């Protein structure tokens, strides 16, 4: 007999994933000037939907971290600046932009040649919870960029992880079946229906 | 019996409102309505509903069906909050196994539901308190659930016999609020 | 004030739980409602039964429906075998279809009872009888009726009950279930000549699992 | 007269040894992917085996350290993962492999600039104990590798030592007569058995 | 909150002891049971008695259980000189077939008192008397029977007793065992002419050890 | 006299099974025996052993020798837990000084034993209790442990006296229990 | 081996001289 400490919704949810990949090349057209924006999502970890889908609403608060580095893995002097966009204000759309100025959008100005940043992000939805189905989530944005006029001299990966806290959630439903179409989106492949399971040749043998 | 939707009773036009009679057939796949839809253009609930603009109600659902001792089957009544697909006359299930949404049907009594047997019994009551994140919302813009009713053991019958069965839904609203 | 520093200091552990830096201070979230139906633990959703898919025979797109019942009629004899299955809701096979099959392919191991009910939705006039029995781990299939009997098994009623329900004493991280004819399936004239059995899964209070894993 | 405390159990097990090396060549087929997996065993240490083997059943924590250099000795602008995989779970079998980022599975990101990593690890087995003897012990996996997409710029060699912690046994047996064959296998090579210890000529000689 | 760091900041110092970052918080261990035979300390393996190997003048594979008995034959004469050997259970010799050496062989210094068994494994029918004598450190062998009974010495019977223990009053990280024919060996007609003598090593309750070593 | 393995009685078919009779000679080696596989197919110990999953138990053994006052020699009995090698009748041992595991024999007095010296006494009793790191295990694939009766004294007689000596094995379990 | 399971008894030439057997029941049968 094991303990019931294990299955509880502050363990089935309880630690730090890969949800999101910025790319800062140093030439061709990925991001061409050196600034990304990345809005929050849950789902860039792939095993997160069908997690959290079985439920109906949920509410919870966020931590963050940011691993940065060259695509071979070397570390070296950038300072980066990692913005924080709240639902609700305009984003960056250039390196001149006013929007990476403003007082009211909070920044982390940090090294490469330092230990990963962290922040916390609140509940922020206006309801009492978020709700993945709606019969009829927006929680921010992350925009990354290195700090100075000029282009940098090295190209950079940017890698952000996400921890969820103090977790809650209400009226469950069953779990996906079929295959994925689309984000926000209950679609599924009309013609290929699958089992849920694996099928055997006869009712009477093992 | 009755069964209390998460062990809740609704709190803070109360009549009973009878629908159209659907004929359960030997190829039948099963049938679902939407809430409060399903009661926006019949008498004063239908009127009050389409004139303000908050509304607050819980519900309570009796579905029947008359047989005769010659005929079988099993039938599985259940209620999904947020039913998203992937009127007062509901709509059919075209893939019946994945429940039109992905998601599979042997699951489903995960969510408040009943069972009608031919052979025990011919009646299923659910009693479904308010389900949302807000206080009030609209009544022409959001579906708050779905109603399912799926038959999961084939009807059947000698010939000879009456070849369609009848179910008939009646339901009442409680307590419900509007501003 | 002297200090040292240890060798686990600027690492980055992701399975580490600490506290953070609020990036927006002065900020006061929506205060919360009370909503109905609020789970606390996965062990409430794995006690709660689910249909079994025994006869995971056809794969047809139109005949998947087909899984969710397995059919009794009046051309088999005394003492013939029904259906058999296993009690793995971990494994592949049966307890797929199952919520508990689902929710413990997200751990390692697990142990505990569990219980199996079956329906019948046969006509009102029908009887028979049927035996159904459990094998514990380690034996194999009994070959008949009488060698069944001799062992742990019920006898149901299609006349007196409508469900039956069997315990499975314990699994782990095994045994077997067997359907056998008792008698044949006696029916009035007018009657439909068979008639289908539907299987619910769920486990018991003593049901635990640990060591999360990602399916 | 000295005293009791230096042959407790927790004396006798009560330092760090090196257990592991991982080499990581720039050229070369030893790991030609620049990733090893090794699987947690405290033979590594040479001297551990016939010291434990002294009893039947034992039960114990464990503590680890990675020290991480160039084969010069150099150290270098590297970042590397260093992930734990449970025993029970898929093991990574490329760099683009799926197990990486898998979150069940944890991770330790650390720089070669940066004092050794270290973590702990509790008691794992489904038993009370573990056995060294059975008539008729997985423990983990470390999985090693650089971060990034490209190869590393550098050659590494990653040690690693374990510590013991919070000893029991039971059941003490005699100690190893005869010169080891096998791993998990008390077989001797049955032609050529030597004594316990030293000879002499003669009985009534010193 | 101002703070400094001093000279010995991000090393790694083997011995050191401290605590750690788990690496799976959330995981519960399985309960200990209750297994007999639990040590807590090695002092109680170091008092339990094991065959000292006097005769270690064989090599064979096929001879090699002849080094755990020595002889007592009817050819030898009275006053003879019949087996000797030192006291030092961490030297090379004799000692090295006990559980004593071998633990002793892990650490660097000890001290203590030791006691030897000899057990006489010949007829019912046999006789005879031996001299056991001790030499403390320092002194050299005796050159005779006479001298060895002016010392620490017993005499022991064959038909009396089996059994005889000696004590060794103090060791440390020396003094020389020997055995004597008082008498000869007698023996009725019908009974073997030799018999052989086993012995057991132990230590006494205020042994101790010190500075663990790699052996 | 009688000892006790560990200072622990065993706690929570029960007979005395006496098996064949062992023949010591002057080149003899030594005999093991591994439990619970002695007593697997004999009697109503043995039946219950192979139909049940789960098993646990004690024992209680005593090992006899009958020999003249004219004979000699001298014999160690000891029980190893999980006796690792590098049924009713036994197996004879090819090193007895290596034990056939690579391990001394002088230090086997570290595990629960006696002696038995023909001219002193010829009986030795020895009581077990269960040990494991399980509550239960399997009773036809695991030996908890194993006998050991082996001469460390060779057997000397004079010519016509009889040339061998017997030596007899009866056990009995103690606080068996099956599942 | 099958004489043992049964009811019998062991005997010692050495310890006890003699010994007794006692027959349960018989009618106007068993083995020894």
């Amino acid at each position: 007999s094991h303990s019931t400490a294990e299955t509880t919704l502050d363990s089935f949810f309880s630690r730090a994933g890969l949800v999101g990949e910025i790319d800062l090349p140093l030439k061709g057209t990925t991001n061409p000037n050196g600034y990304a924006n990345w809005d929050i999502d849950i789902t860039g970890y792939a095993q997160m939907r069908r997690k959290v889908e079985l439920f109906t609403y949920m509410r919870f608060d966020a931590e963050f971290t940011f691993v940065a580095c060259t695509p071979t893995g070397e570390v070296v002097p950038q300072l980066l600046q990692y913005m924080f966009v709240p639902p609700g204000a305009p984003k960056p759309d250039s390196r001149e932009s006013l929007a990476w100025q403003t007082a009211t959008n909070p920044s982390v100005f940090v090294k490469l040649s330092d230990p990963p940043a962290q922040v916390s992000v609140p509940f922020m939805s206006p309801a009492s919870a978020y709700q993945w189905f709606y019969d009829g989530n927006m929680m921010g944005t992350f925009s990354v960029r290195t700090v100075g006029t000029s282009k940098s001299k090295y190209p950079l990966v940017v890698r952000i992880y996400m921890r969820m806290k103090h977790v809650r959630a209400w009226i469950p439903r069953p779990m996906r079946n079929q295959n994925y179409l689309f984000k926000a989106n209950p679609n599924y492949a009309g013609n290929s229906i699958k089992p849920t399971g694996t099928s055997r040749t006869a009712i009477t043998t093992l | 019996n009755i069964i209390v939707g998460y062990g809740e009773w609704p709190s803070y036009v109360n009549r009973f409102y009878t629908l159209d009679t659907k004929l359960w057939e030997k190829s039948s796949k099963g049938w679902y309505w939407k809430f409060p839809d399903v009661l926006t253009e019949t008498g004063v609930f239908g009127q009050n509903a389409q004139f303000h603009y908050l509304y607050r109600s819980g519900f309570c659902i009796h579905v029947q069906c008359n047989a005769s001792k010659f005929h079988q089957g099993a039938l599985l009544v259940a209620v999904l909050p947020e039913y998203v697909i992937g009127g007062a006359d509901g709509f059919e299930l075209q893939h019946p196994y994945v429940l039109d949404a992905g998601i599979p049907i042997s699951q489903l009594t995960v969510c408040p539901h009943q069972w009608i047997n031919l052979r025990t019994n011919n009646c299923a009551t659910i009693i479904v308190p308010y389900i949302n994140a807000l206080p009030f919302d609209s009544a022409l813009n959001h579906c708050n659930f779905g109603l399912l009713v799926v038959p999961i053991s084939p009807l059947d019958y000698d010939q000879g016999a009456t070849p369609v069965i009848p179910i008939t839904i009646t339901l009442a609203p409680m307590c419900s609020e509007f501003a | 004030f002297p200090t040292e520093l240890k060798p686990g200091t600027n690492q980055f552990l992701t399975t580490d739980d600490g506290v953070s830096a609020p990036i927006l201070p002065n900020f006061h979230p929506t205060p919360c409602i009370h909503i109905p139906g609020e789970v606390r633990n996965l062990l409430e959703l794995c006690q709660v039964e689910t249909i079994l898919e025994v006869n995971n025979v056809p794969t047809n797109a139109t005949s998947l429906m087909e899984r969710l019942r397995f059919p009794v009629s009046a051309q088999a004899g005394k003492g013939e075998l029904c259906a058999v299955f296993r009690a793995d809701p971990g494994r592949n096979g049966p307890w797929q279809s199952t919520l508990l099959g689902q929710l413990c392919g997200y751990y390692t191991q697990w142990s505990g009872s569990l219980e199996v009910t079956f329906m019948f939705t046969g006509s009102f006039m029908a009887t028979g009888k049927m035996l159904i029995a459990y094998t514990p781990p380690g034996g194999p299939l009994p070959k008949d009726r009488a060698t069944a009997m001799l062992g742990t098994h019920v006898i149901w009623d299609f006349g007196l009950q409508s469900s039956v329900t069997l315990v499975i004493p314990w699994i782990s991280n095994t045994g077997l279930v067997s359907i056998w004819y008792q008698t044949n399936y006696v029916v009035p004239i007018g009657a439909p000549n068979t008639a289908y059995i539907i299987a619910l899964a769920a486990a018991q209070k003593n049901f635990t699992m640990k060591l999360c894993k990602d399916a």
